[PDB]
């Protein structure tokens, strides 16, 4: 449940992510509203068209959050506190949506990081995102 | 499933680029590596000990062919999916008792995989068309449970 | 749902001692309290802060009424649930966009509450039947987010 | 997450259970084979019929466990290392099945605690079994 090997691979993947991060985060949002329209439902004060500078600005924020999380992997509950309150209490996102976004992030990490995206690596990111997610929902269960 | 004609095209377009002999196993293997409890169903396969073990097992790559093959029929039948998968649905639900959740999980690793091969070419709109498909396939497979 | 007839009878007969004025609140209230994100839909009802808040919410109360009332209708037309939750599905899948999984939830907490009222009387075989009824209704308000 | 409050009711309610724990762990098992037959596939080496002694035996085993976990409700990750390995690695039980059992355990509790199964307790109990389930499937991480 986030072994080192796991914390090592995450690291690399995100390692090889760099600054494209913001754009990568934006790309996942865009793939998520695309394949998971309903999700659009939480972003009504948003320009959700193809080049949304808003979407651009968020993709950044989200990615930024991941970098952090990646950075405090063994302390996420704490590194991610704030958002847990934002998401559970404030936004009240149906926990489900979390699975959709990780699937989207994954699909974008793979599309860009072909060489790094390997079963084990894929397996380690999945578990990673999986925790980030669990933490962002702790306010529920 | 419904699908737009620049949708229905595009899927099919990309699909034609697929190395069927291969993609089947990258998906199946990855499923088994990423969601280990699915290995239960495939105990007879040989050694699934490791990722490489799994990714390399010939029973895995061969069956990866059969499955991708199911996907091709579905594509040719983006309407009568139900009709198309009726028999498999039986094998799967009645006899194997696989949880329907596992089909969503499979179609989602094959999406990752397609993304994997095609890079920039699997744009978001492309993904979405595929998402549509994969999902229809899933309901289709899980029919016998409803 | 199928349901054998001994099932057909158990669901019923039991359903016959239900103070609807009462169970439909418990159920709609427990949900809001147990699976909290469900609250965003009923922001309008007001204070849902505490369980007692939720529980004492007359709005919560009057609504659960509406729900179970739909249940009895559905409960009456097992044979063709789709006809019944006709407009229902449209509302949830369409105007509201509520994840089907939730429907699933509302159902289980409505089993959980029957178990509370009827104690031993709610039997494993009995639960079994209701469980069937619940899945049906769920699927019936679901198959409109396809 | 197990808020303090949460731990209170778990104890208060479990404590209430007492020695019926066997019964209920058997009632619960039984409830699952019937409402969800799909789960019966993991107990081939058993007689699943009503009277059944084999199930009773296993029901006590479950009850016991719920017990030792309620105890160390504070550190169930260590409190279940064994079962965890067994469920994940040996049995490779699908994680979905946990949610079905917890539900039929909930439905057993409620069946036997009318004065005590309040919408607050309903909730705490619901959280802890999930806690339990997490652990029991953490090795899938
Ligand atoms: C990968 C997991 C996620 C991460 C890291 C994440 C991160 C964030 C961050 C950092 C913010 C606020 C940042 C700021 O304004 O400074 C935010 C806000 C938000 N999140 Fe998430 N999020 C995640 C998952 C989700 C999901 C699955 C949804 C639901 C579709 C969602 C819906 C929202 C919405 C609507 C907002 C705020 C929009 C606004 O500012 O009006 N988030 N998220
Ligand atoms: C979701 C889409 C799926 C498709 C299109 C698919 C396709 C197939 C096909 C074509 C076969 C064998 C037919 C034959 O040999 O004649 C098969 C068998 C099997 N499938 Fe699936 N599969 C899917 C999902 C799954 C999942 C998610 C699991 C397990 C979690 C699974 C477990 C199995 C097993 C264990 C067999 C054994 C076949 C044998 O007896 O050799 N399948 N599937
Ligand atoms: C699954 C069993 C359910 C049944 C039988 C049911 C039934 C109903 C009924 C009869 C109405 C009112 C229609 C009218 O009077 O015009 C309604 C409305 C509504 N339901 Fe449900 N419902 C179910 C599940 C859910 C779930 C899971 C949610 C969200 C968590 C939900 C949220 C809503 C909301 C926000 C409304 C507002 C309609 C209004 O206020 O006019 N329902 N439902
Ligand atoms: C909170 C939920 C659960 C608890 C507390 C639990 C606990 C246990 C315990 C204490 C044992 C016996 C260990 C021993 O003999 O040393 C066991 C075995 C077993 N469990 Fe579970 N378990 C849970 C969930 C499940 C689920 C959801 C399934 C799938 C339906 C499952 C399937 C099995 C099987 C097949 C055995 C083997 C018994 C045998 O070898 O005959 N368990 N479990």
């Amino acid at each position: 449940v986030l072994s080192p090997a796991d914390k090592t691979n995450v690291k690399a993947a995100w390692g090889k992510v760099g600054a494209h991060a913001g754009e990568y985060g934006a790309e996942a949002l865009e793939r998520m509203f695309l394949s998971f329209p309903t999700t659009k439902t939480y972003f009504p004060h948003f320009d959700l068209s193809h080049g949304s500078a808003q979407v651009k600005g968020h993709g950044k924020k989200v990615a930024d959050a991941l970098t952090n999380a990646v950075a405090h992997v063994d302390d996420m509950p704490n590194a991610l506190s704030a958002l847990s309150d934002l998401h559970a209490h404030k936004l009240r996102v149906d926990p489900v949506n979390f699975k959709l976004l990780s699937h989207c992030l994954l699909v974008t990490l793979a599309a860009h990081l072909p060489a790094e995206f390997t079963p084990a690596v894929h397996a380690s990111l999945d578990k990673f995102l999986a925790s980030v997610s669990t933490v962002l929902t702790s306010k529920y269960r | 499933v419904h699908l737009t004609p620049e949708e229905k095209s595009a899927v099919t377009a990309l699909w034609g680029k697929v190395n069927v002999d291969e993609v089947g196993g990258e998906a199946l293997g990855r499923l088994l590596v990423v969601y280990p409890w699915t290995q239960r169903f495939f105990e007879s396969f040989g050694d699934l000990s490791t990722p490489d073990a799994v990714m390399g097992n010939p029973k895995v790559k061969a069956h990866g062919k059969k499955v991708l093959g199911a996907f091709s029929d579905g594509l040719a039948h983006l309407d009568n999916l139900k009709g198309t998968f009726a028999t498999l649905s039986e094998l799967h639900c009645d006899k194997l008792h696989v949880d329907p959740e596992n089909f969503r999980l499979l179609g989602n690793v094959l999406v990752c995989v397609l993304a994997h091969h095609f890079g920039k070419e699997f744009t978001p709109p492309v993904q979405a068309a595929y998402q549509k498909v994969v999902a229809g396939v899933a309901n289709a497979l899980a029919h016998k449970y409803h």
